RNA sequence: CGCGGGGUGGAGCAGCCUGGUAGCUCGUCGGGCUCAUAACCCGAAGGUCGUCGGUUCAAAUCCGGCCCCCGCAACCA
RNA sequence: GCCCGGAUAGCUCAGUGGUAGAGCAGGGGAUUGAAAAUCCCCGUGUCCUUGGUUCGAUUCCGAGUCCGGGCACCA
RNA sequence: AAAAAUGUUCUAA
RNA sequence: UUCGGAUUGGGGUCUGCAACCCGACCCCAUGAAGCCGGAAUCGCUAGUAAUCGCGGAUCAGCCAUGCCGCGGUGAAUACG
């Protein structure tokens, strides 16, 4: 639900956090 | 069983036969022969037992060798695994020690290839 | 259920049941015992029925000693066959038990608790029995 | 051979100098 | 991580070793030519415009 | 506890008779060819032989008991 | 009345003494333009009750309940 | 005068 | 094997605030696999291929055996 790939299950958003 | 425990091959020059002793590469053979006055080019079967006992004495005492060197090498590796340092763990797991890649190489350190199954490609359809 | 792990021979001839028990006639381990008054072949099934009755009467408490062992193979022909053609097949195991044998003992339990448990135990058995407590005669042996 | 650091050949390869190839 | 790294490369660092080039045109960290202060792309862009003194597509 | 046969890589079959040896086809795994799959070609792995007991220097193989799986039989009344 | 067999996740079923798997259903990731398929990850449970053996039992032994079935004129 | 099978759904920009 | 120089022990040097993870280099010692490579498969028609070394960009250093260039030596064969 955060920045880039892979996806965290929310649309558009990924697992990487800042 | 001449020197030290090693029967160094006759029919070869001294400087080379000496290398057949665990602990003596080409450079140390250059010393012992200079430091004891034997021709580096004399075939081993052609050494006077004066030269033999001369060379044997210096070789056997200047540096440490076949079985003792092996034991000091062993104690150092043994030491690293005991303290539990990084090089120690890489000796336990039998992996490379000097920072090589292990993704794709290291067969000297790892052994023959233990091939396992791979991820399957999907079928069509 | 009890039975021998191994046997030298599979089938045994039928016994005789003469005389008082050979040994095991005195309380050996516990405080109270159950004594045979008649001879019989006691079955593995009967022995296990007496044991579980006492176990549930102690609600797992106390100790139980089985001082008989069904080592004797008990043979039986299939139903509706004629005589002959060799001996029937082993169908279970019995313990030979002559009068005066201490078959069971209990310990670590109230007298009242032992008495009841040995009474119930006795109702599983095909012989008259007796309850006993360990006297000095038992300790003299 | 070129992988042998201990020769005038291997120092020519790794572009280094030393006892085994001085200057 | 773009603009705050455009700035950071300018700042004089806590240590000499932490210095690094960036394209002064686009900000690229990689393929930065010292002579121009430019990455290999901006180089090819400004070149083809003739905005780069004396630079000319070589051939031989 | 009528008689007969069977139990061995994942599947289907050899090996047993005649004690010292595990074999064949498919299948599985790795690599080739193909744009790609299949066919095809090159390699590899996997069975202590239903089970317990005995005989033997040695048991899948010989002998007993147990489990299981097919088959056959049950006539005169 | 007596004999055999079944009971484990929401559903269909594996499992041979140290409380456990699968498939399928649903969701997410990878993959895709988006799907199908394939691969990964996630939630699933007093393993029907009761007694016993055991340090320990879904697992071995007995019973019970429910279901599912089996007995056999006679000349 | 031809060894050799096949290419999931919707979309064709 | 005076072929090969991987791996490991020890001892140094340098760059760098700093080389445990994770640098290059030096010297002692160690001295693996490898005896020309299954099915299969790539490049090149001439100063080419093959073989030899040199330089530069990046860059403190460097994991470059990579890349872009440079000249030395210099073939084989094309019937169709
Ligand atoms: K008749
Ligand atoms: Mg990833
Ligand atoms: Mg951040
Ligand atoms: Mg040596
Ligand atoms: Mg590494
Ligand atoms: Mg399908
Ligand atoms: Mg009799
Ligand atoms: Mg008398
Ligand atoms: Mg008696
Ligand atoms: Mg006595
Ligand atoms: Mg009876
Ligand atoms: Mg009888
Ligand atoms: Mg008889
Ligand atoms: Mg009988
Ligand atoms: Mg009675
Ligand atoms: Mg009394
Ligand atoms: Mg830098
Ligand atoms: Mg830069
Ligand atoms: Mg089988
Ligand atoms: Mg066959
Ligand atoms: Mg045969
Ligand atoms: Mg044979
Ligand atoms: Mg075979
Ligand atoms: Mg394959
Ligand atoms: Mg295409
Ligand atoms: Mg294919
Ligand atoms: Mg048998
Ligand atoms: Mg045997
Ligand atoms: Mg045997
Ligand atoms: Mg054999
Ligand atoms: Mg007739
Ligand atoms: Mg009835
Ligand atoms: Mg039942
Ligand atoms: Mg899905
Ligand atoms: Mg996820
Ligand atoms: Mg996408
Ligand atoms: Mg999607
Ligand atoms: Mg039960
Ligand atoms: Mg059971
Ligand atoms: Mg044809
Ligand atoms: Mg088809
Ligand atoms: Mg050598
Ligand atoms: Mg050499
Ligand atoms: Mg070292
Ligand atoms: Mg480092
Ligand atoms: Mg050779
Ligand atoms: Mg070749
Ligand atoms: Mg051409
Ligand atoms: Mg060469
Ligand atoms: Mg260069
Ligand atoms: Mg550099
Ligand atoms: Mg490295
Ligand atoms: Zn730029």
């Amino acid at each position: 639900s955060k920045k880039s790939k892979p996806g965290d299950g929310k649309f558009g958003r990924g697992v990487k956090r800042g | 069983a001449r020197i030290a425990g090693v029967e160094i091959p006759r029919n070869k020059r001294v400087d080379v036969a000496l290398t057949y002793i665990y602990g003596i590469g080409k450079a140390r053979a250059k010393e012992a022969l200079e430091k004891t006055g034997i021709n580096p080019a004399t075939r081993v079967k052609d050494l006077t037992e004066a030269e033999v006992v001369r060379l044997r004495e210096y070789v056997e005492n200047t540096w440490k060798l076949e079985g003792e060197l092996r034991a000091e090498v062993a104690a150092n590796i043994k030491r690293l695994m005991d303290i539990g340092c990084y090089r120690g763990l890489r000796h336990r797991r039998g992996l490379p020690v000097r920072g090589q890649r292990t993704r794709t190489n290291a067969r000297t350190r790892k052994g023959p290839r233990k091939t396992v199954a791979g991820k399957k490609k999907a079928p069509r359809k | 259920m009890l039975m021998p792990r191994r046997m030298k021979y599979r089938k045994q001839q039928r016994g005789r049941l003469k005389g008082a028990t050979k040994g095991g006639d005195y309380v050996a381990f516990g405080d109270y015992g159950l004594v045979a008054l008649e001879p019989a072949w006691i079955t593995a099934q009967q022995i296990e029925a007496a044991r579980v009755a006492m176990v549930r009467h102690f609600r797992r408490g106390g100790k139980i000693f089985i001082r008989i062992f069904p080592d004797k193979p008990y043979t039986k022909k299939p139903l509706e066959v004629r005589m002959g053609k060799g001996k029937g097949n082993v169908e279970g195991y019995v313990a030979v038990v002559k009068p005066g044998r201490v078959m069971f003992e209990v310990a670590g339990v109230t007298e009242e608790q032992a008495m009841e448990a040995l009474r119930i135990a006795g109702h599983k058995l095909p012989i008259k029995t007796k309850i006993v407590r360990r006297d000095a005669y038992d300790e003299a042996q | 051979g070129k992988g042998d650091r201990r020769t005038r050949r291997g120092k020519i390869w790794r572009g280094t100098y030393g006892k085994y190839r001085p200057r | 991580a773009r603009k705050a790294l455009i700035e950071k490369a300018k700042r004089t660092p806590k240590f000499k070793v932490r210095a690094y080039t960036r394209c002064v045109r686009c900000g690229r960290a990689r393929s930065v030519y010292r002579f121009f202060g430019l990455c290999r792309i901006c180089l090819r862009e400004l070149a083809h415009k003739g905005q780069l003194p004396g630079v000319r597509k070589a051939s031989w």
